[PDB]
């Protein structure tokens, strides 16, 4: 609730909606590395990590995205080899929850969240047990927190969206439909590159579209770029080819061992 | 480590410590419990402007680090505290952040004037700005929970000559009664309430609600019907939804605080009961809270149009006879 309406004066808005040229500029980095391909996979995994230890950890949408946020930022002008994304994970999570008032998650609480879900919803990937200690995480936090400037209040699509299809007057027919699209987009560079309504009108559409409902006049009387929101709907519709194809369980190790690994001291 | 050296070894050299670019040692000007603060000129040339540099209380990226710095990295407005740069420090953890130095507050000014009153232009000023700040964080669902005149700085000379700064430190003269009966949630009328109070410690140099010292307060509650009076049912109705209500009727008798009121009140400290000033005193100064003005209400109150208008220096541009902030 706090800044609710702050956006357009927001250090989200202000220094972090990056420029899509100038970040895959600073990707050719591991691009020599990874393919283009195996980075997106990459994405889409780490995604998907963030998520089991929100779950894992009980906390609510909106304290994965931030967390889920923290992640790609961090990334999005840094290499994977520079601190490890296993231990940047849960640090993501750490963090987030603090800044969105559910409380610190307890030193034991957080690493056996690490453990578990690595042990359980990732023993593929991860034949060895989660190696971090809470020190750890607290050394990676400082590093994480200077990364972003201490830009730590983030907007997410979620608020946009509920407004907008309280607008239409088919909340039960879309919010359940539309609100799982948005999770979606977190697989993908949007939140670095699109204000959250966007993303919401964008995923808003598709909704619309996969239930057959039409709200042409309603998205006509609109006052938003729609070719800027074109380009989210095309992404959208992309992400879930790319998740047909994509076979994460039996890729990733290879994947994950095609990173580049951090350099310890001389 | 297993985290990249060249990548620690790059960030570690770049990073600014706040030792290298402020001098600040033996410069201590506050205590407290959120941290120690100290008054900060640079050691590199490039600036006279002072700086308050205020070492969090503790290690690590605790709640309160992480809340204060959520916040203030967020807001601009000229009437609340600026932060301008966040250290943070990897040896001890320490986290410091830096806040442009306002020399004075209403604690020290009023305290001042309570030594030997406080110039109308001047009051009408102050509470114009600390409305202006407070409509800017309410406007933005940001409540402060614990105004009072030690939270109201004062910038000294420089560029921003006698502009209020609304600032969070770390007595229960400027809660509201709704808090002392017990609400178990802060409010945007909560804040107007304790802007009510500064306003009349103003127009006065004493505190309204002064009294010696679980949320329910005896003597603070008898101390503000001493002044405001015992509410009629009609004035508040829901004062019966209050926790600790039954327990005010338990302890208190309507009639102690019969024929007594703040007209009766301000009337013996020299404020005119039809000046413009009181009548929006009043609306401040509301019980019931639902039944208090909004900051953006209280603005825009004809008290502001009637001459002289609030000056946006303070000081209206005059010599400022109170001293600079000491060490300690
Ligand atoms: C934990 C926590 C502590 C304080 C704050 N906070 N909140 C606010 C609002 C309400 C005005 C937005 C402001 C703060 N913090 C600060 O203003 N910190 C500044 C410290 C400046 N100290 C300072 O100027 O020193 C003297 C005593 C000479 C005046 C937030 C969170």
């Amino acid at each position: 609730k706090a800044m609710a309406g702050n956006f357009w004066q927001s250090s989200h808005y202000l220094q972090w909606i990056l420029d899509k040229q100038d970040l895959l500029k600073e990707r050719q980095k591991d691009l020599k590395f990874l393919s283009e391909e195996e980075y997106w996979k990459l994405q889409i995994f780490f995604t998907n990590v963030i998520q089991a230890l929100g779950e894992h950890l009980k906390l609510r949408q909106q304290v994965i995205a931030t967390a889920t946020v923290y992640f790609k930022r961090f990334y999005a002008r840094y290499s994977l080899k520079s601190i490890d994304p296993v231990l940047m994970a849960p640090t993501c999570v750490f963090l987030a929850s603090k800044v969105e008032e559910f409380g610190v998650v307890s030193n034991t609480r957080l690493i056996a969240a690490a453990t578990s879900v690595l042990k359980t919803r990732f023993s593929y990937a991860f034949p060895k047990e989660f190696p971090y200690r809470m020190n750890h995480i607290l050394e990676c936090e400082f590093y994480l927190l200077e990364l972003m400037d201490c830009c730590l209040i983030v907007y997410h699509p979620y608020r946009p969206l509920l407004q907008y299809v309280q607008d239409m007057g088919q909340e039960d027919m879309l919010l359940p439909l539309a609100w799982r699209i948005v999770n979606d987009t977190y697989r993908t560079d949007l939140c670095l590159l699109y204000p959250p309504f966007m993303i919401a009108l964008a995923c808003l559409h598709v909704a619309c579209v996969v239930q057959q409902k039409d709200a042409r006049q309603w998205f006509a009387e609109l006052s938003v770029d729609m070719e800027k929101i074109l380009e989210i709907i095309r992404v959208i519709l992309k992400l879930y080819e790319q998740w047909k194809n994509f076979d994460e369980r039996k890729e990733m190790a290879t994947i994950l061992s095609k990173m580049p690994k951090p350099k310890p001291p001389p | 480590d297993k985290m990249d050296y060249d990548f620690k070894v790059k960030l570690s050299s770049e990073r600014e410590r706040v030792e290298d670019l402020f001098e600040y040692e033996g410069c201590k000007v506050g205590r407290g419990t959120y941290g120690h603060v100290y008054k900060a000129k640079r050691k590199d040339g490039k600036d006279d402007k002072d700086y308050a540099l205020k070492q969090i209380e503790g290690t690590g990226i605790s709640m309160s680090a992480c809340r204060e710095i959520a916040l203030l990295r967020e807001l601009k407005h000229p009437n609340v505290i600026s932060l301008q740069k966040v250290f943070l420090s990897h040896a001890d953890r320490k986290v410091w952040l830096l806040f442009d130095y306002a020399e004075h507050d209403l604690w020290h000014i009023i305290k001042f004037h309570r030594a030997s009153q406080l110039p109308r232009g001047m009051v009408k000023s102050l509470l114009y700005q600390i409305l202006d700040g407070i409509h800017y964080l309410h406007a933005n669902w940001v409540l402060h929970r614990d105004l009072k005149p030690a939270n109201i700085l004062v910038m000294g000379e420089g560029p921003e000559r006698g502009r209020v700064k609304i600032a969070d430190m770390g007595t229960f003269w400027y809660r509201a009664p709704e808090l002392l009966l017990g609400a178990r949630h802060y409010t945007k009328a909560i804040d107007i309430w304790a802007i009510g109070c500064i306003f009349a410690e103003l127009l006065t140099s004493e505190p309204i609600f002064h009294c010696r010292q679980n949320p329910y307060h005896h003597d603070q509650l008898d101390r503000i019907f001493n002044v405001m009076g015992f509410p009629a049912d009609k004035d508040w109705e829901d004062i019966k939804k209050m926790p600790e209500h039954s327990t005010l009727m338990k302890d208190f008798r309507r009639n102690t605080y019969t024929n007594c009121s703040l007209i009766k009140y301000m009337e013996k400290h020299k404020v005119k009961p039809d000046s413009k000033a009181f009548h929006l005193l009043q609306k401040l100064l509301t019980m019931d809270p639902i039944k208090r003005i909004t900051s953006e209400q209280a603005m825009q109150d004809p008290y502001f149009l009637e001459d002289p208008l609030p000056t946006s220096d303070v000081f209206a541009g005059c010599q400022i006879p109170y001293p600079k902030r000491e060490f300690l």
